[PDB]
């Protein structure tokens, strides 16, 4: 069926700003697009419908525009419940075809990431197994890469990696990075070092943990 | 009665549009002027490419005439692609149904055209169209997302609607899944709230709608006629409905609650094809604060005189009563082809009697078929049947009959005064006709004489003519007159007199004036507002001993009435118009001198006394009553002497007897009402002393339902005299009830049985029927005919199952007839598939529940004789009397009071076994 | 002597004859002052007059066509004469009756037209299949039942436009079933084919073109299309005398009058006939469909015998509706329509079977009662027609005709006809009532004697307010001596006490009621016996307490009714035979049986007795105990032999009884055979 | 006013067939097409097809042909959408739709919770993971509990038993393909440090234990 395309996925924007939802349909499909605003927590909202339409209770705010393949829905002044996931959706034929959706983000100045380690502990410390969490906070743009290092090395099986919706009050994202490790593989080496690159400066921030007793 | 018929209003469409097809009134909460809506579905219209797309018009009465189409939509087909048109207005006419309440104004176009949203079906969606404040929007319950015949794409929604008492809406459509029919119903707040022009099926929220049924109730047109009001318990106008194709053409009319579907009752047709539902109404007749559920059947066929059949139209009156079990009648249209119930409109109280009020039109009835409505009053019983005014046929015909009647509108009343007017459409001719209705006006007379005597040598008075000792008596008449809703201030009337009655055609007269020297006399009166009764005073004299040829007559002085037309005043005119029923005239009596003493006055001593003859009553079945009465006045004559028989108000006169010639042949009359259940005969004027009659008269009676104790008749004479003028009352006592012959009869089918049967074996493993043999039928019918049934009865059966070791009658299966249930003995079910007297017994006994009026229990008893049995049994082949009985014992008469009977009886039933 | 007429006013001889056809009067001077006046007849005669002028006539019934009852109707000559006096005139006196008869025979070879009038609904394609070699078919069976015999053909399926039709969305506008891959003819209302010709071979051609088409709505119009085949009598083509059969045969449903309203169709079927040039009805289109009503006084009048074939799923719908239509028979179709021809054929066989009179025109002021007889010698009293009637055979039926008074001044013509039959008596009614002397003289003011002036017969009555032979007592201020013996001789009474008896003679005088009557002013208008206490049941008109009934009412309540058509069971047969007709209800004699036919029955005797009289009767010439006569017992149907019963698991009755002589019979009994039944007969006398 | 009420999170093992349930209340249910939408997580919205009540018609996507088995009970106003033998792949969040005119679906449903997986339930260990290193874990602090062995699906995790919120960041749980990893961090000031309550609650419903680890040592 007709696949439809937006190819922007994450629109930045401030509060009261003009943002242009672009998306495109395959083929021609005579002016029937559904525009619908998924709120973060999931529940879908119907906002336009044949291209332009409002639908009852949404506001003036959401121009519709469009004709052919190009379709566009242009936000008037931004606010607060505007901040969303809005998808496309042809309903001219068969199979309904939506877009990947565009998620509106709240705009903050840029700031640094507050990274921290997280050796095992106590009931972390022996499982027989163990695991060591590093923690990324509170940062502006959110896209981070990060990576561990041991002895200089760089490895990948044992992690897994989680973040988190922007946050509102405070508008920053942050992210987990969760290693594994056995017994032998935890014990086969002396330091460990968590490194985050980001945007916010060219100097990589890495946090270093060493494992030292007496 | 009180509707002018002499200056309606006619209002015209243009050629062909069908107009006046629909009619109904505006009353806008705005602007003083009232209009009125007519509906023209056919009418070609300003709507780009739209043909007879319809149209509805308001119609001003008060001064300047003619009228304005209401723009509800001047937009063509939306096309749903290039060339590709969305919808078709074309001939969809809009304006078949228009109702209002109101600001709001409804008008639907059933044939309304739809193409599918995905296919290219092109579908009768019908649809509405709702305007108010200013504000217009399209109402299209019936097209909705499942479009077909199986869905609603066929329901040709806004077929016909009506607003509740509340704010919502009632329509019906009568296709909606394969002619099914469905009744949807919405607020009319919500539609006009929750319309959204892009969007072409909308959701309202607290919308009422039947669903699909099982397919036989297809094609029975639910929806065709609808209509509103409450009737389970209280409160929400709940909803009636026309469902004319139903039962196999029979029709019926279903009512659902307003807050749920689900449905309360259901009415039903009488024969086929009738369209029992082609019109439905609700309205309270009687004025006992429940709506009545009014049904026309326009073609229904009665049966007059011969016996031959002749379709005149029926309408049905069914008056709700408290217990939620109506009280139907019927009303039989009065020429054939007339379509009688083709529109049933209540007017509401067109006289302001008190009593609602309704229109039923016959449009192809009446000379040249002009169409013809017959307007009925109601009263406190229900509607009066006989129909108290009758509006004919205005148009002729042009190329259809003008369907004077097809439409109507009432209830609403479109000018000043204070009473209900009415709207007839006429699409036939395209024109409509408002009737408007006549204030109505209760006068009441007096009449009085100073005595009451007539002598001679009663002179007092002198005169002019010559020397006068005379006598005379003073005469006073007056006039109170009084009527609600708009009366013209002061209103003259004519009354004229006259003393005689027992006179006039010429010779002798009777009486005379003390002024005129007249038996005739005429006054110009006029009276005012609704007080002062005006009086007007006269002495009159009489004549004096000689050159009268007198009489014992009491000559009836007679004075009479009418109001004047010319003048009279309103704004163009209208004449007011008196009551129906208030008699425009009155007569009174004085009697003779004669007798009593030398006085003129006396007191007679009256005595009445009666017999019966048995008095057993049926229980109130048919039952004939005659009591034979000896009235007698032992005093001097009685003046205006007359009986007053007081019965009980539940039984009915039959007539005077003229049988025994010991009873009078005479005068003898009846009245229901100031609440009188008493008959009055008459016995005259100048009633006689020392005179003794005797009188015979038969009644028939019902006495519902447990008051049988006796039967108590009241009754006593009455009299205009001084003293002793009535005499006592007296009783008559009547012996309650009676008893009835019940009896029970049986029979064998086969009677006989002959010799030996072909293709007969006999083994003791012979499944069914060959070694069985052949079925022998033995039916038992215990039956209860006669003035009385049984509250519980006792049957007792005895079957002659076995002879002595042998089984020879096999029961295979028994039967029930009625309110009886049985219990046998010595089971009879085989494997699968004298005579009884003393003797082995297959008894059972069995208890009836009620035979009731003329009805009876049966029991059919189907057995086989078993070969077993049938053997030789040493010598060979005799005569056997098979005998079956059945007795019975009546159980439980109905009353304590009065000699209940005891009833007994039993029978026999034989079969003759014989090679 | 002068019993009646003397109490009853008399002061005119039209008034004497309007007093009753039984009393007589003089005219000019018979006997001047002699012998008394009126007083019934002979004695009148006797004492002086009628030589000359006494006139009392007599109501007479004079036949002035009687053309032979036909015997073939086969060849030419239009004959017929099937309604034995074909008009007859009828001359009444006032209140009076008189009596006549009228024999009915249906002629053997009396030639049929069968219009064939079906379904071409897609249901009916495998009935069209089978029926294209029926027409030839028929006409070998027809052939041996009447000489001359014509057929035509005509197929409807409802009305096409609006959802009856459908609307057009697709292609198959032109091709009601495009989605089932088979072409077929788009919706039609009614398409006459075939017109009625004795050639047969051309309705096999048509029939053989034709196909069928597909209907949106279960109900059809086949109502519309019955209503043309009725009335267009030039498209269609019935002869003039000949039996009418329009077969109409249907699987389905049929749409009822009024049901076009949802098309947009308003008014309502005229009666008259659109069928065009083109053979398609035009008015399908814009016209309702009819009125079962309108279709049955159609039918009744172009005199067509409306059949009814209808498939079994439908049948006790169209039963209904045939018992709605009065006269319209019905008959099961098979699916494909195999059984139609026999259907039809025992459906002429059936309809041939019976005559019903019919009575048109017939003025209110007149009543008519009749006895039918129509089985041998055996006469059914108050019933107007006879059925089970074999081909060829006369019923007769005998009339009395009353009026009530002596109607107005003009002749008045009605028509009584047999049900669907072309021959009709018709029945001039001509009211006399005059005076001989009537048109003689003139009053002329003075003529008898000086006053206000009256002549007729000789004889005078004075004008307004004047008495006597001559004319004179104005005011009665002149012979106020004049009383003596009023109503009795010297008696109590003077005049009934309603009025006052001046110059002799009296003044009437009453209530506000109107009228009243009488010489005494003895008769009133109002006083009258009552039912439920109207008039008298509403149903009669009152006379001195004496009521004269409505038209088709008796006893002296006017209660009893004289409609016999209340009391059938059966398709037929009265009340079932098991009881009397009274008043249009059943009192059943005694079978123990009830219901307001005596239909229902819960016990009742066996049927073998009853059988065992008819076997004897017919087989043994009777003999049993009773009753002496030939025969009369008719009984189920054709009773062929059998050498044995069988248990053939059908529905079967072995009877077997004795009787009188000593014999044995024994027989099976089998009912639901093609709506007939089926006798079983053991062959020889056996005993 | 109209409320599409969905059925709750659905667990089911593989090859099993659930039944989610969608209520409609406030306009005529037999009236309107219901649309069905599958969105996996994280992912782009998949339509599964329409079924129309009454007539009980129902046209399924092709892509989503032998999955998706939709009825309608008409006399409770509630579609219903069984899943039959489903598969991890069919680990998603379904949304029933009332279909507007035009394009487009008009008011939906809250969503239910699919998810296809094995073995059994295991609770939860809270880790109080303290720095061990720093300097003088300088002013305000950051530390917190790791979370694994955690299938309950949804669980809980705060501190200062909801006394102290702001500062408080908590992951969403990363399938191991068994049963759920979880961590939770937090800032508070130094200006308290461990002389304070401060302490883990990890709450998860399957075992109705609610752990509580706050960290003194390192
Ligand atoms: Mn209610
Ligand atoms: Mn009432
Ligand atoms: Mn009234
Ligand atoms: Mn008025
Ligand atoms: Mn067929």
């Amino acid at each position: 069926d007709i696949q439809m395309t937006q190819t922007t996925s994450s629109l930045s924007a401030s509060l009261g700003d003009r943002v242009i939802i672009s998306c495109r349909a395959s083929q021609d499909i005579s002016n029937y697009l559904s525009w619908y605003q998924q709120k973060p927590d999931g529940t879908v909202k119907l906002l336009i419908f044949y291209t332009s339409k409002l639908h009852s209770g949404v506001p003036s705010r959401f121009s519709g525009s469009g004709s052919g393949t190009d379709y566009s829905l242009t936000i008037s002044n931004l606010d607060q419940e505007d901040i969303a996931t809005y998808f496309c959706q042809q309903g001219n034929t068969f199979p309904y075809t939506f877009g990947g959706g565009t998620k509106v983000e709240m705009r903050r100045a840029d700031a640094a990431p507050t990274v921290s380690i997280f050796p095992p502990s106590s009931e972390q410390l022996t499982s027989g197994g163990a695991s060591v969490v590093c923690f990324l906070n509170n940062f502006y743009p959110k896209d981070i890469n990060v990576k561990w290092k041991i002895d200089g090395s760089e490895r990948q099986n044992g992690v897994l990696n989680s973040w988190t919706d922007q946050d509102s009050k405070d508008s920053t994202y942050s992210m987990s990075s969760t290693l594994t490790l056995t017994k032998d593989e935890y014990e086969r080496h002396n330091s460990y070092t968590c490194e985050a690159t980001h945007k916010t400066s060219t100097s990589p921030i890495v946090k270093s943990f060493n494992r030292n007793e007496c | 009665f009180n509707l002018d018929v002499d200056s309606p209003a006619e209002y015209s469409g243009p050629e062909g549009s069908y107009f006046g097809f629909a009619v109904d009134f505006f009353v806008p909460s705005a602007s003083s002027r009232m209009f009125l809506l007519v509906g023209a579905p056919k009418a070609n219209t300003t709507q780009p490419g739209i043909v007879e797309g319809g149209q509805v018009l308001k119609c001003d009465w008060s001064s300047t005439r003619r009228c304005q189409p209401i723009e509800f939509d001047a937009t063509g087909n939306r096309d749903y692609a290039k060339d590709d048109p969305l919808e078709f207005k074309s001939h969809q006419w809009f304006g078949a149904s228009v109702r209002s309440k109101q600001d709001k104004i409804l008008a639907c176009a059933p044939l309304y055209h739809w193409r599918t949203e995905m296919k290219q079906e092109r579908e009768p969606v019908g649809t509405c169209f709702l305007q108010d404040g200013t504000k217009t929007v399209e109402y299209a319950p019936c097209r909705s997302q499942d479009i077909d015949a199986d869905g609603q794409g066929f329901c040709q929604g806004g077929f016909s609607i009506d607003f509740t008492k509340a704010d919502r809406v009632l329509l019906g459509g009568p296709g909606s899944f394969y002619w099914q029919g469905q009744l949807i119903s919405d607020q009319v707040a919500e539609i006009v709230s929750k319309y959204d022009p892009n969007v072409y099926s909308i959701k309202y929220n607290n919308q009422l709608a039947t669903r699909t049924a099982q397919a036989i109730f297809d094609d029975s047109y639910l929806g065709y006629s609808v209509a509103v009001g409450d009737f389970n318990g209280d409160g929400i106008d709940d909803f009636v409905s026309g469902v004319p194709r139903a039962a196999r053409t029979l029709g019926m009319v279903y009512i659902y609650d307003g807050k749920n579907m689900s449905s309360l009752y259901n009415f039903t047709g009488e024969q086929m094809a009738a369209y029992f539902g082609f019109s439905v109404a609700a309205t309270d007749i009687n004025g006992d604060d429940y709506a009545d559920v009014f049904i026309g059947a326009p073609l229904f066929m009665d049966r007059g005189s011969d016996g031959k059949l002749q379709e005149v139209g029926q309408v049905s009156v069914s008056l709700q009563r408290a217990s939620g079990d109506f009280q139907t009648t019927k009303l039989n249209g009065f020429e054939v082809f007339a379509r009688f119930g083709s529109a049933i409109a209540p007017l509401g109280d067109l006289d302001q009697d008190g009593f609602n009020d309704i229109a039923i039109a016959a449009p192809y009835g009446g000379e040249d078929k002009k169409g013809i409505v017959y307007i009925f009053n109601g009263r406190s019983t229900g509607l009066n049947a006989v129909p108290s005014q009758i509006l004919e046929g205005q148009w002729a015909a042009r190329s259809m009959p003008p369907s004077f009647g097809y439409s109507m509108k009432g209830a609403t009343d479109i000018d000043k005064n204070g009473y209900p007017d009415l709207i007839v459409g006429a699409f036939g001719v395209d024109r409509a006709i408002l009737y408007r209705a006549r204030p109505v006006i209760t006068v009441n007379a007096g009449l009085e004489v100073y005595p009451s005597i007539l002598n001679q040598d009663n002179k007092t008075c002198s005169l002019p003519g010559t020397a006068l000792k005379v006598s005379c008596f003073n005469v006073r008449f007056c006039l109170k007159a009084d009527g609600k809703g708009v009366l013209p201030r002061k209103l003259n009337f004519q009354v004229e007199l006259l003393l005689d009655k027992l006179k006039q055609k010429g010779a002798i007269r009777r009486a005379l004036f003390l002024y005129s020297r007249s038996p005739s006399h005429s006054k110009n009166m006029t009276i005012s507002r609704g007080g002062l009764m005006q009086c007007e005073e006269l002495i009159a004299y009489l004549r004096d001993e000689s050159e009268f040829r007198d009489k014992l007559t009491p000559i009836t002085i007679f004075m009479e009435y009418r109001l004047d037309y010319r003048t009279a005043a309103d704004t163009t005119g209208l004449q007011p118009i008196l009551n129906q029923f208030t008699p425009a005239n009155i007569s009174r009596q004085a009697h003779i001198l004669l007798d009593c003493g030398e006085d003129n006055v006396c007191k007679p001593k009256l005595e009445v006394s009666v017999d019966s003859d048995q008095k057993k009553i049926y229980i109130g079945d048919d039952n004939p009553l005659t009591l034979i009465v000896k009235a007698q006045n032992q005093g001097e004559g009685a003046y205006e002497a007359e009986l007053i028989v007081s019965i009980p108000l539940q039984a009915d006169f039959i007539g005077v007897v003229r049988n025994n010639e010991a009873l009078a042949r005479l005068s003898c009359a009846f009245k229901t009402e100031n609440q009188t259940r008493q008959v009055v005969c008459d016995l005259g004027n100048p009633m006689k002393a020392g005179t003794q009659l005797l009188a015979g008269l038969r009644f028939s009676v019902h006495q519902q339902s447990e008051m049988d104790t006796s039967v108590k008749f009241d009754l006593q004479i009455q009299s205009s005299n001084l003293f002793d003028k009535v005499s006592p009352v007296v009783s008559h006592k009547v012996d309650l009830a009676v008893l009835a012959a019940v009896e029970i009869r049986g029979v064998s089918s086969p009677d006989h049985v002959f010799l030996p049967i072909p293709n007969w074996e006999h083994k003791e493993n012979p499944e069914t029927e060959e070694d069985v043999g052949p079925v022998v039928q033995h039916i038992y019918e215990l039956r209860n005919n006669g003035p009385s049934s049984f509250s519980k009865a006792m049957l007792h059966l005895q079957w002659p199952y076995k002879y002595n070791n042998n089984t020879l009658l096999y029961i295979l299966h028994y039967d029930i007839d009625g309110p009886m249930n049985c219990t046998s003995d010595m089971e009879i079910n085989p494997l699968r598939i004298l005579g009884c007297g003393v003797a082995q017994c297959l008894k059972i006994v069995c208890q009836v529940g009620r035979l009731d009026r003329g009805k009876s229990a049966i029991l059919y008893v189907k057995s086989l004789l078993w070969t077993e049995t049938f053997m030789n049994k040493e010598n060979q082949n005799h005569s056997y009397s098979l005998k079956s009985s059945a007795s019975f014992n009546v159980i439980e008469f109905p009353y304590k009071n009065l000699p209940i009977e005891d009833i007994t009886n039993s029978t026999l039933v034989t079969t003759n076994v014989t090679w | 002597g002068p019993n009646i007429c003397t109490t009853r006013g008399v002061s005119s001889c039209q008034q004497c004859l309007a007093v009753s056809p039984m009393c007589a009067w003089c005219s000019d001077e018979a006997l001047p002052l002699g012998s008394p006046r009126c007083d019934l007849k002979e004695n009148l005669l006797k004492d002086n007059c009628a030589p000359e002028s006494i006139e009392f006539p007599v109501s007479e019934a004079r036949v002035l066509e009687d053309r032979p009852l036909s015997d073939k109707g086969s060849g030419d000559s239009s004959q017929v004469t099937q309604v034995s006096p074909q008009r007859i005139a009828l001359r009444l006196r006032p209140d009076d009756s008189k009596n006549f008869s009228i024999q009915v025979r249906q002629v053997e070879d009396y030639p049929v037209d069968i219009y064939y009038l079906m379904d071409l609904s897609y249901s009916m394609k495998d009935d069209l299949w089978s029926i294209q070699n029926l027409g030839t078919k028929l006409a070998t069976q027809m052939r041996k039942l009447t000489s001359n015999l014509r057929i035509g053909f005509g197929a409807f399926v409802d009305k096409p436009v609006s959802p009856y039709m459908y609307i057009s969305p697709p292609e198959a506008l032109e091709n009601p079933c495009y989605d089932m891959k088979t072409t077929c003819l788009p919706m039609f209302g009614y398409k006459h084919v075939l017109t009625l010709t004795d050639q047969v071979t051309r309705f096999n051609e048509e029939v053989k073109k034709q196909s069928v088409s597909r209907n949106r709505d279960a109900p059809e119009g086949g109502f519309d299309a019955i209503m043309q085949a009725t009335v267009c009598d030039e498209k269609i083509g019935w002869r003039n005398d000949a039996s009418h059969l329009l077969v109409f045969t249907t699987d389905a449903k049929t749409h009822i009058a009024l049901d076009g309203r949802l098309a947009g169709i308003v008014q309502p079927n005229d009666g008259q006939c659109h069928v065009g040039s083109d053979n398609h009805y035009s008015a399908s289109t814009t016209m309702d469909y009819p009125s079962l009503g309108l279709m049955t006084e159609k039918l009744s009048q172009k005199n067509i015998n409306l059949i009814f074939a209808v498939t079994e799923n439908v049948v006790n719908l169209y039963q209904n509706y045939s018992e709605l239509i009065p006269g319209t028979t019905v008959g099961v179709l098979s699916m494909d329509s195999s059984n139609v021809l026999q259907l039809i054929v025992d459906a002429y066989g059936k309809i041939r079977s019976k005559v019903e009179l019919e009575v048109r025109d017939l003025p209110e002021e007149l009543s008519l009662s009749f006895n039918a007889t129509c089985l041998n010698n055996e006469v059914i009293p108050g019933l107007k027609s006879c059925m089970g009637l074999k081909i060829g055979d006369t019923v007769s039926f005998s009339i009395e005709a009353k009026v009530r008074g002596c109607p107005q001044e003009k002749e008045k013509s009605f028509t009584i006809k047999p049900v669907g039959f072309k021959d009709s008596l018709i029945v001039q009614v001509t009211f006399d009532c005059d005076c001989a002397c009537q048109a003689q003289a003139e009053p002329n003011s003075h003529r008898c004697n000086n006053g206000n002036g009256t002549f007729e017969c000789g004889v005078c009555r004075c004008g307004p307010g004047w008495l006597g032979s001559q004319c004179e007592c104005s005011e009665e201020d002149y012979r106020p001596s004049q009383q003596d013996e009023c109503s009795p001789r010297e008696g109590q009474p003077v005049c009934s006490q309603r009025g006052e008896c001046l110059c002799g003679q009296c003044v009437c005088h009453s209530s506000d009621f109107g009228k009243i009557t009488g010489k005494y002013c003895e008769c009133d208008d109002f006083s009258c016996v009552r039912y439920k206490g109207e008039m008298c049941s509403g149903h009669g008109q009152c006379s001195c307490g004496d009521c004269l009934c409505d038209s088709d009412w008796t006893g002296y309540y006017c209660n009893c009714t004289t409609r016999t058509d209340t009391c059938m069971s059966s398709n037929g047969l009265l009340c079932s035979g098991r009881g009397k007709c009274e008043c249009g209800s059943c009192v059943c004699i005694q079978p123990g049986s009830y219901g307001d036919t005596c239909e229902k029955c819960p016990t009742c005797p066996d049927a073998c007795t009853f059988k065992k009289e008819c076997v004897e009767c017919k087989k043994f010439d009777r003999g049993a105990l009773h009753d002496e006569n030939t025969c009369n017992r008719y009984c189920r149907d054709e009773i062929e032999s059998v050498k044995e019963l069988k248990d053939t698991g059908k529905d079967a009755v072995n009877c077997t009884y004795k009787n009188e002589d000593d014999c044995v019979v024994r027989f099976q009994y089998y009912e639901d055979s093609s709506g007939k039944s089926i006798l079983y007969v053991v062959e020889e006398p056996e005993c | 006013q109209v409320q599409l009420q969905q059925s709750g999170a659905e667990l089911a093992e593989p090859g099993a067939s659930v039944k989610m349930s969608c209520k409609a209340s406030g306009y005529t249910f037999s009236s309107f097409w219901m649309h069905w939408v599958k969105q996996r997580p994280g992912q782009g919205l998949e339509w599964i097809g329409y079924i129309n009540p009454r007539s009980g018609y129902t046209e399924c996507n092709e892509i989503f042909r032998d999955k998706a088995t939709m009825t309608a009970d008409t006399s409770s106003s509630t579609a219903y959408m069984q899943l039959s033998g489903l598969t991890s792949e069919d680990s998603a969040v379904y949304y029933c739709a009332s279909f507007l005119g035009r394009g487009a679906m008009d008011y939906w449903g809250q969503g239910t919770s699919v998810t296809v997986s094995s073995a059994k339930t295991t609770a939860p260990s809270v880790y109080p993971l303290a720095p061990v290193c720093g300097d003088t874990t300088g002013s305000s602090v950051t530390l917190g509990c790791l979370v694994k062995g955690y299938f309950p699906e949804p669980v809980t995790l705060t501190w200062n038993s909801g006394s102290l919120s702001a500062g408080v960041h908590t992951f969403p749980a990363v399938l191991q393909s068994d049963l759920y990893t979880l961590s939770s961090s937090v800032t508070v000031t130094s200006s308290t440090w461990p002389s304070q309550s401060i302490t883990c609650n990890v709450a998860h419903p399957a075992s109705s234990t609610k752990v509580d680890k706050k960290i003194e040592p390192r």
